[PDB]
C-alpha cells in the first residue's frame, strides 16, 4: 500500500508536471500573435 | 539568448537560401551528351566486332 | 504613493445548465483518469510482481539445490502478486464506487441545480 | 549590488561566447558553400 | 584618377600577383609600402622587401618561397602570409614580434612550437635565453594545411593557443594539452602588462 | 516541479522580445520598402513634366 500510493502520488506528480509544461510553451501564442503581425508586415511591405 | 542566436542562424539561412542554389542550377549539361554519346557509338563499336 | 502608504493601506485592507453539464462532465472525467491511473498502476505492479517471480524461479531452477533461501523470496513475490491483485480488484469496486458518488454529488451541486431542470 | 552587478556582467559573458559560436557557425557554412560553388564548375569541356 | 606624376616612390601598397614573379627589385621609393601582395606565384626568396619596413600586412604565400627573411627589419610586419610555400621554420620573425597575425599553412613544416617560441614558451629539457615572450601580441595564428598541421589535428591549436578567433578559448577548453602547459594565456597577459609597466 | 513548470507559462506568455524583434527588423525592412513608392512617384512626376 505504501508503494502504491507512491507510485499512484508520482505518476500525478509528472501528469501535473507536464500539463503544466506544455501550457508555458503556448506562451507561443502570444508570440505567435507577435509573429501574425510579423507575416502581415511583411506581406505589407512587398505590396509597396 | 534566442536574439543573438537568431542573428548567427539567420545569417546562416539566408547565406545558405542565396548559394545552395547556384549547386542545384551548375550541372544539367554534362549528363546529356555523354549520355547521347553512349547510345551513338555503339552500333559502330558493335559492327567493329562482328 | 509612498513606502508607508503602501504598509498603512495593507494594514487597513487586512483590516476591512449548459455550464453544470460541462462541469459534471469534466468532474466525471478527472475522477475517471485518476482511478483508471490507479487501477492500470495496481494492474502494472502485478505484471511487475510476476516478473520478478518469474525470473526468481528461473535462478532457483538453474541453482540445481533449491535454495530455502530462493523459495522464499519467491512465496514473498507471489503473496505480493496475490495482494496486488485484491487491491487491484477492490480498487475497481470503491474507483466504480467513487465515480458514481462523484457523479451524483456534483448532480446535486446548487451551482449545478439548473441540470436536475431537464 | 553585486546581484545586479555580476548578474550583467555574466549576461554579456554568455552573450559573448553564444555570438562567437553562432558566427563561426554561420561564416564556416558559408566558407563551406563557397567551396561548392567554386567546385561546381568543369567537368565539361574535358569530356567534351 | 592616374596622376600623371604617381610618384616612382609614393608606394604604400603593392599587389603584383598571378604575374609569377620570381625575385624582389626596384622597390627604392618603395620603402613606403606597408601592404605587400605577391603570393600565388614563384617567388622562392624574401628580399629588396626588408628595407620596405612600412610592410605590414605582408603576403607572399602560395608560392615556390622557401624561407622566411628580411622581415627581421619588417618587424612592422602585422599581417604577415607565407601560405602553400616550402618554409620550414619562423625565423627572422623573432624580429618581426610586432606580428599579431602569421600564416605558414600548407607549407613544408614539421612542428608548431616554432610559433610558441615567441611567447616566453620551450619545450621541456631545452635551455634557452628566451623567457621573454617574442609575439607577445600573435593572435592570428594559423598553420592549416602544413605537414605536421595535418598530423593528428588540433594537437598545435591546443598547444600554440596554450601558449599564446574565439578558436583560442575554445581550444584552450582542451583538458590534456591544457596540461601540457602551465603558462596560461591569463598569466601571459599579466605578465605582458607588468612588463609593459 | 508543480510551481517551477507553472511559473515559466507566464514570463514565456508576458515576455516574447526575441519574436517581437524577429517582427521589429520585419518592420524596419517594411518601412524601408514603403517610402520608395514616393520617391519613385517624385521623381516621375518630374520626368512626365520634363
Amino acid at each position: 500500500e505504501k508503494e502504491t500510493e507512491i507510485k499512484n502520488l508520482n505518476q500525478k506528480n509528472s501528469k501535473d508536471e507536464q500539463a503544466i509544461t506544455d501550457q508555458g510553451l503556448k506562451a507561443k501564442s502570444d508570440i505567435s500573435i507577435t509573429k501574425k503581425k510579423i507575416m502581415q508586415q511583411q506581406q505589407e511591405a512587398q505590396d509597396l | 539568448k534566442e536574439e543573438t542566436k537568431n542573428k548567427n542562424l539567420e545569417e546562416t539561412n539566408v547565406m545558405k537560401i542565396i548559394l545552395e542554389t547556384k549547386q542545384t542550377k551548375y550541372y544539367t549539361e554534362l549528363e546529356q551528351m555523354n549520355s547521347k554519346f553512349q547510345s551513338d557509338t555503339s552500333n559502330k563499336v558493335k559492327d567493329h566486332q562482328f | 504613493k509612498t513606502l508607508y502608504d503602501k504598509a498603512r493601506d495593507r494594514f487597513k485592507e487586512s483590516s476591512k445548465a449548459q455550464v453544470a453539464m460541462e462541469i459534471k462532465n469534466e468532474v466525471m472525467q478527472k475522477l475517471k483518469e485518476r482511478l483508471l491511473s490507479r487501477a492500470e498502476i495496481i494492474q502494472r505492479r502485478l505484471e511487475e510482481q510476476r516478473q520478478v517471480l518469474e525470473q526468481k524461479e528461473a535462478q532457483v531452477a538453474k541453482r540445481q539445490e533449491i535454495d530455502p533461501k530462493q523459495e522464499e523470496e519467491i512465496r514473498d513475490i507471489n503473496f505480493k502478486i496475490d495482494i496486488l491483485e485484491q487491491r487491484a480488484l477492490r480498487f475497481e469496486s470503491m474507483a466504480l464506487q467513487k465515480y458514481e458518488e462523484m457523479d451524483n454529488r456534483l448532480n446535486k451541486d446548487a451551482r449545478l441545480a439548473a441540470l436536475h431542470r431537464k | 549590488v553585486k546581484e545586479h552587478a555580476k548578474t550583467e556582467e555574466e549576461q554579456t559573458k554568455n552573450i559573448e561566447d553564444l555570438r562567437i559560436k553562432g558566427a563561426k557557425h554561420y561564416a564556416e557554412l558559408k566558407i563551406t558553400m563557397e567551396t561548392e560553388i567554386q567546385d561546381l564548375e568543369k567537368c565539361f569541356e574535358d569530356m567534351k | 584618377i592616374t596622376t600623371e606624376n604617381i610618384i616612382l616612390q609614393q608606394l604604400r601598397q603593392l599587389q603584383l600577383s598571378f604575374k609569377n614573379i620570381l625575385k624582389i627589385q626596384h622597390l627604392q621609393g618603395l620603402e613606403r609600402l606597408e601592404k605587400l601582395q605577391l603570393d600565388n606565384n614563384i617567388i622562392e626568396k624574401i628580399e629588396n622587401i626588408d628595407h620596405l619596413v612600412n610592410l605590414k600586412w605582408l603576403d607572399l604565400s602560395f608560392n615556390c618561397i622557401k624561407k622566411i627573411e628580411g622581415l627581421d627589419k619588417l618587424k612592422e610586419l602585422t599581417d604577415l602570409s607565407l601560405f602553400n610555400n616550402y618554409i620550414e621554420k619562423i625565423e627572422g620573425l623573432h624580429n618581426n614580434t610586432k606580428l599579431n597575425v602569421f600564416s605558414i599553412g600548407n607549407n613544408r613544416l614539421k612542428s608548431y612550437e616554432e610559433i610558441t617560441l615567441y611567447f616566453g614558451y620551450k619545450p621541456r629539457g631545452e635551455e634557452g635565453t628566451n623567457d621573454r615572450p617574442e609575439f607577445k601580441r600573435l593572435q592570428v595564428l594559423n598553420v592549416s594545411g602544413n605537414p605536421f598541421t595535418k598530423d593528428k589535428e588540433n594537437e598545435y591549436k591546443n598547444h600554440i593557443i596554450c601558449a599564446i578567433e574565439g578558436d583560442r578559448q575554445l581550444i584552450r577548453q582542451d583538458e590534456q594539452i591544457s596540461n601540457s602547459y602551465n603558462f596560461t594565456t591569463t598569466d601571459y597577459y599579466q605578465q605582458m602588462q607588468a612588463q609593459e609597466q | 516541479k508543480m510551481q517551477v513548470l507553472f511559473k515559466n507559462l507566464e514570463k514565456a506568455e508576458i515576455k516574447k522580445m526575441d519574436r517581437r524583434n524577429d517582427y521589429d527588423t520585419e518592420a524596419q525592412k517594411l518601412e524601408e520598402q514603403k517610402s520608395k513608392l514616393k520617391g519613385t512617384m517624385e521623381d516621375i512626376t518630374s520626368i512626365q513634366e520634363t
